[PDB]
């Protein structure tokens, strides 16, 4: 009876969608066509149920490419989704900002707003929204910058979160992606309660260094993204010793109004080879949660200050502890956080382990841990998009399209002006009171 | 969904596209007839895209096949692979346009072009949701040439939304094929710098160069040329007529490699390329394709990317394959070759990948460099150019069909800007 | 012991009634010819029955052209009909009124009164009269008109019900639909009790996007207004728990003498494949009905008020959530009813759920809910028409045929005028009241 | 019921309505010597209206055969599909009419129309409830011409009531089979715009043009353009011969395509029309054959229908189909030509539908627009008359029989009125 819908734009989206209803299908006992032969009810925040043993997602995949869609159709998860949920287009924003939220998804938009509608007032106790989007890609910064700004016009009050696939430093599959990010992020820094940076490189290292798998598929990182999605929910789908509520979420991890993008950290990440050799003391996953080499955004916190921090616990997990743990965390001096800031943790004990899916590549193991982390090193990696769209602007390279697709280059200024306004007030914050 | 309407203009242009639909069919498993008698439902999943279904569970591709001389179009109509052509479409006349442009774009063109533009508006009204034009002809053959621009410039008119593709066979810089080529490649160049997205360049010189040393071949047939091009334009168009991890449109390559309106001048290459013999002893890895991408002697235009810098690069790959190995790749590549990358583009290399092999291999590259070297190319032609007007050598032809002197001069003019901003671009800070 | 006879003029008429006796014989388990292998009696007020096991239709099939009756002679339907009704002319009026009111038909209506009498007489507790017609034919607009003033004389007060086949805006089969639907309502204004709107594009449009259908023929119209029918008497055909007579309708519906021309509405329509994947609330069955997309007919609701409501459901339905969706809608501020109706709804239950003919396009279903709703907005559609007429007879185009045909040029100027006045009245009505 | 009557004058009018019978014995399934061996009951449920049912289980058609010369009245007597019309029908004269109205008309004429009135009566009283009358004949021949003319009078005075329809061949324009046939056809178009209720123009150019272009035939003999006007009369009357899901009678257009009761000249036209080889190649669908039925290459009038607007337009189809889809075709092809029809006309496309099939089709098509474009024809025609009369040539034979030239000055003048009609309402607004 607290219900929450998942909307996922865009390939990214569709994919990592792909991998985290396989994972929920595989908790709760779900066979792939709805049916199913300490749970609770559990099962009812996410699967709506029908009269027969058939349950459905609330899920709203839209996209303006059905390539993807498609192959979801064809899928082995062919007969669950709702199919008049699975909304395409017909030619996807191609990597252009414009397009995706001025011309094409225009014209799809009030489907997906309607279809948005019937699904809430299907549910009663709506929890938020959970926006399954990349940040380089046309689709994804455009149409979700529009879903965004279209939910919060129609729903005033309400839990609004982000997956965004942030932009890595060294490693870009597009060209465009300064233009794409800037605009997005101008767009939905006043609507997303909480975004959650996530990146292509630092899962790929992950999976080479601890995972002991030297040649990943998209499939691995998706699989990751949706346990670290699978742990972030496990609080609502699940019975637990200190439960937590995305409310709590936007209330602990956000403390101004513009700073709200946390970075995600899981653990641990174990090959089933080396799943013995060691007992996986929750003091030791915590430690590993801490490590700057097991963070999944290429930014190193020993550059920044943790302004917040959220642990949520999953498995035999017993609560002194995670106490004597966090205690001994806030000891060392190279975790430090802001003097304004005393208690930087809120704590979250699930009693349900997680599960392996099988064909996975990740170990059985008892006790897990899902760190939310909002700190002051991503501030930079800001730096680094704002100076990668400073060369791009100052050449006016690509600006044709989007000048001609409807927008004008006074938005643009507009967008970095906003950027380095951002920019400064994480320095600000990062500096230490008087008095 | 985004159906893809083919011309073939000019000899080079009609062989090409035989070639090419060949290689289509290849893939989606389509017998000579017309009929599909393939295996995996993928082929017809977006068989639409290409293809026609005709009744009675026929399949016709969505050519239009445009010439001046009955020729090479009997020839192909002959030929197998030509027996499913609807026939409705071979559009050619009589006169030839006599290797000259001026015919080929101003006397005999004006009076095919309207038939050829109404079965162009036929197909167009058949098709759901268009997605763009490809245009295959050459560079100095007065029906390619001529009738091409004119049929570009009807179509922008009639569909300044849609995207157009153009696989233009640039003259080769050191032998000649024709000996008014200059006038040709100046005026066709004229025209798709006004009116194009994107264009192709492509020599017979490189290809004649990669069938020599890198496959080891000492006859060289033009089907074999022919059959590369196929390939490349095969691989240019499976990022939307098959599934990927990370999938790719023609619109996509047109926003990624095309920085400002002129400058969009691609040369293509493809990887990997084996000798019959020297395939066992090699392995065949991302890293190893990635390597073969990069180095003149794999471009097919004939000019080393090393005299200038890649504004942008496009790479589409085919086959399973790790995406963060690809990443590394890419992150090496641009490493290492920190000089050969312009500055002021941070990240430019656009990444795309399909799922399926093209049909006989484990994985395949097309690399698609839009880069400053080319200017080199036009350099040359301009110069020459530049001779042949200096003594109005062979003037008279053109002028005879309604061009004037004026037209050149223009023509040789914007040619000059267009250089003159790609030097500026090449040396920016 | 509640008769009720259906008179069914034109070939939509006798085509719509096809389906609806097919649909008929299909629900009271009545074999094609007449035979049989919740129930009370039921069939008793729309079947008689001889002294075999065979029972016939109290149905009079009248038409000027004999092929289509002819077809119904040759078809599976042949043992049914009593032979002595299927009325035949020789020539049809060929879509013009003249001749299907003053020249053809005037010479089998005195045939179709005597059967008519006939059947009137051999019933003890007749209800009223359905005529199923269409608009634009000339046997249809013309035979009704003489038809409908012809019972009207003979029945002083007894009800009279039309499903009348509006002429779409924009998908015109005849060329002369305005002359013969302006002169048909003209005539029917002062005679018929209750209209029923429907129109063919609305139906092609819930044909394509809610069945999943793309390529319609009008056998899928015809079972969908046989279905709307079957809602409509259900209530005397079946015992419910709140049933509702058509006295009822016309005086729920009706509230000045003109303006009487509900159109209909019905739900759920979800193609099998689509069946599961929702479980069908009367609620959300309720809000499916307001949707201004599921309407049949061509005018959007939220242009217009809607003057009165009448909600008919059958199946597994329980009066509280009716009373809580109506409640709901009442709510809600798109859905504006006239001022001076406080009270908009007349709802009837039914025990016996919808039944789906094999061979159908539906799926099985367990409840159902048909919408006769009396609205504003049908107002503007009359403009259209009057449009139209205005042109064609500027240039006093097709003029000569009715001319010559038994009529006069006053007659089309009196018409219009009577047009202008209902028009005049609908828009009267619908402003607000002062004090 | 409603039994139709055939008359046939003049050569061309004997042979159409040969190959018109030919055609409808196929349909119905009529053995040459006129018993019926068909398979589906559908076939005789309507038998009635074209034949009638002679004792011993027999058929004939209710055809009357009327000429001057005996000579194409012989041919085709001995022909195949001769020997089931009535032999007592063939009605012929001696004198022949020597490719003279004035002889067609009220020398010859007036001796043999008496009898054919005579046989005319004797079938009307024959049938239960006649529906109407259609004459196939021509313009430029003299017995078509004058005698077909004098017998719609005569018939007009005796059923004031029936409907009454013509396929009249109009003169081509380039070319002239005859010499005086400006004066056949002002004439004969004089006596039809009093007396006809609708005239089915009809040009052997157009013919030609499809024959040659359309279907790819470089021989074509009258067989085939006969078949051709016959498969559009059977297209036209298989709306009342069978069954269909939107059925349609001969008094169902007249209302629909007669705004005014001069102006009722249609041209017809036809669809699906395929070569032999390119029929595979091409699908079919509603919206093929909609869109094949609107353009001046398959309109079996000369006259481009662009240079005026369609007053109104009727289409009859065939064939199991669906209702919605032809709808649609419809609301577009009026959408998109919204200058080609008359704006004070709204919704002005009579559709209906069939359910059998012309055999070995799935789906045809039959298109009926009456437009102001045929102004045109007669704008040409009339000046021709205006031309040869004010020589005064070729005026003796038409002088020699009692006619006059006041005659002349009135048709002309009657034509020039039509005309300006046809022109007023054309820019009406
Ligand atoms: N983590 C993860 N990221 C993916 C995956 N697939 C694609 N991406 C991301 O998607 C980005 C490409 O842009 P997209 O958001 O996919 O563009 P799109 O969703 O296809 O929509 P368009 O831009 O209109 O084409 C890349 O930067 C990838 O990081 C995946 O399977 N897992
Ligand atoms: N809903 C529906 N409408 C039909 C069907 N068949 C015909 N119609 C309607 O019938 C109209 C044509 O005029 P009709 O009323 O049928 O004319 P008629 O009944 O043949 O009588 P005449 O006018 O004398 O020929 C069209 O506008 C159609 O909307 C049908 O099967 N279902
Ligand atoms: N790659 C390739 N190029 C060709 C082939 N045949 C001709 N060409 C090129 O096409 C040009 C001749 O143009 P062509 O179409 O034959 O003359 P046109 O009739 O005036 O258009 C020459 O410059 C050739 O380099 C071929 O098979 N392959
Ligand atoms: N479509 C068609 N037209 C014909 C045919 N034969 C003759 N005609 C036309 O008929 C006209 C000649 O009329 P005809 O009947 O032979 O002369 P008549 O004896 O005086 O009536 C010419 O203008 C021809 O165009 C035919 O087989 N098909
Ligand atoms: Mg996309
Ligand atoms: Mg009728």
């Amino acid at each position: 009876m607290r219900e929450c819908i998942s909307i996922h734009v865009g390939q990214a989206g569709v994919q990592i969608g792909n991998a985290c209803w396989e994972l929920y299908c595989l908790e709760h006992g779900i066979q792939p066509d709805g049916q199913m032969p300490h749970h609770h009810d559990s099962f009812n925040t996410f699967f709506s149920e029908t009269g027969a043993g058939k349950h459905v997602p609330r899920a709203v995949f839209v996209d303006l490419e059905p390539t993807v869609i498609d192959e979801v159709r064809t899928g082995t998860y062919r007969q669950l989704f709702h199919p008049e949920q699975l909304i395409t287009g017909k030619e996807d924003a191609a990597n252009n900002y414009a397009r995706g939220h001025y011309t094409i998804g225009k014209e799809i938009i009030d489907l997906v707003l309607d279809r948005i509608r019937k699904l809430a007032d299907q549910c009663t106790g709506l929890q938020g929204f959970l926006v399954f989007h990349s940040f380089g890609g046309g689709t994804g910064s455009g149409f979700t910058s529009l879903l965004m700004e279209r939910l919060s016009v129609d729903y005033g009050k309400k839990s609004k979160l982000e997956f965004s696939i942030y932009p890595a430093p060294q490693v870009s599959t597009a060209v465009v992606e300064p233009y794409n990010s800037i605009l997005t992020t101008h767009t939905t820094l006043e609507h997303s309660d909480c975004a959650f940076m996530v990146d292509n490189e630092a899962i790929y290292d992950i999976c080479r260094r601890n995972l002991d798998i030297e040649r990943p598929t998209y499939t691995n990182l998706n699989r990751l993204i949706s346990q670290i999605v699978s742990s972030i929910t496990a609080s609502l789908r699940f019975d637990g010793a200190l439960n937590v509520d995305l409310t709590e979420f936007q209330t602990n991890l956000v403390p101004y109004p513009r700073i709200h993008f946390p970075l995600a950290t899981y653990a641990p990440v174990i090959s089933a080879e080396k799943a013995y050799h060691e007992q996986l003391s929750v003091a030791e996953i915590t430690n590993a949660c801490f490590e700057p080499a097991n963070q999944m955004v290429k930014c190193d916190p020993r550059h920044g200050k943790y302004m917040a921090c959220c642990l949520l616990y999953r498995g035999d997990v017993v609560p002194k502890d995670v106490n004597a743990a966090i205690a001994t965390i806030k000891t060392k001096r190279s975790i430090q956080f802001v003097d304004w800031c005393p208690t930087g943790f809120k704590v979250g004990i699930n009693y349900q382990p997680p599960t392996v899916v099988p064909g996975g590549d990740l170990a059985k193991v008892q006790r897990a841990v899902c760190m939310l982390s909002n700190t002051t090193a991503i501030a930079e990696a800001w730096a680094r998009l704002d100076h990668k769209f400073d060369l791009m602007y100052a050449k006016r390279a690509f600006v044709h399209w989007y000048v001609g697709e409807g927008m004008e280059e006074g938005e643009f200024s507009e967008a970095r002006e906003d950027m380095a306004a951002l920019e400064k007030d994480y320095e600000e914050v990062g500096v230490d009171s008087v008095e | 969904m985004r159906e893809i309407v083919h011309i073939q203009a000019g000899q080079c242009g009609n062989q090409i596209g035989a070639k090419f639909w060949e290689v289509i069919s290849d893939e989606h498993g389509i017998d000579p007839s017309g009929n599909y008698v393939g295996d995996s439902d993928l082929q017809l999943e977006r068989i639409s895209v290409y293809y026609n279904e005709a009744s009675s569970h026929k399949y016709v591709p969505r050519a239009i096949l445009v010439d001046l001389e009955p020729g090479t179009m009997d020839s192909v109509r002959s030929g197998a692979f030509g027996h499913l052509f609807r026939p409705d479409n071979f559009i050619f006349g009589q006169s030839g346009a006599g290797n000259n442009w001026a015919k080929g774009h101003y006397t005999e063109g004006a009076e095919l072009v309207d038939s050829v533009l109404d079965v162009v508006r036929k197909e167009c009204e058949n098709c759901d949701c268009l997605q763009g034009f490809q245009l295959t002809h050459s560079l100095g053959g007065g029906t390619g040439s001529g009738m091409g621009t004119l049929l570009i410039s009807k179509v922008r008119e009639e569909y300044p939304d849609r995207i157009m593709n153009t696989f233009s066979v640039v003259p080769s810089p050191k032998v000649s094929d024709t000996v008014v080529e200059p006038y040709n490649a100046t005026l066709s160049i004229h025209q798709l710098v006004e009116n194009t997205d994107e264009t192709y360049c492509i020599d017979n010189e490189a290809l004649y160069d990669i069938c020599f040393r890198t496959l080891k071949l000492a006859t060289p047939t033009y089907g074999d040329l022919n059959h590369l091009v196929s390939a490349t334009m095969s691989g240019v168009t499976t990022s939307l007529r098959f599934p990927g991890q990370l999938n790719a449109d023609l619109r996509k390559l047109a926003v990624n490699m095309v920085p400002f309106p002129r400058l969009h001048f691609f040369m293509p290459g493809f990887a990997p390329l084996t000798a019959r013999g020297s395939q066992q002893y090699r392995a065949l890895t991302v890293p190893e394709l990635t390597q073969q991408m990069f180095d003149a002697k794999n471009m097919m235009a004939a000019c080393d990317p090393r005299h200038g810098r890649y504004l942008t690069v496009a790479t589409v790959f085919r086959g399973r394959m790790s995406m963060k190995e690809v990443d590394e790749q890419m992150l090496a590549i641009q490493s290492k070759n920190s000089s050969y990358f312009v500055e002021w583009i941070p990240n430019n290399v656009k990444v795309a990948v399909c799922d399926i092999p093209p049909r006989g291999l484990k994985m395949s590259s097309t690399f698609i460099g839009n880069s400053t070297a080319i200017q080199e190319l036009f350099k040359r032609i301009s110069e020459q150019f530049t001779a042949m007007f200096r003594r109005k050598a062979f003037l008279h032809w053109y002028t005879g069909e309604g061009m004037d002197e004026m037209e050149f001069t223009e023509a040789e003019s914007n040619m000059n800007d267009l250089v003159s901003e790609y030097q500026q671009y090449q040396d920016a800070t």
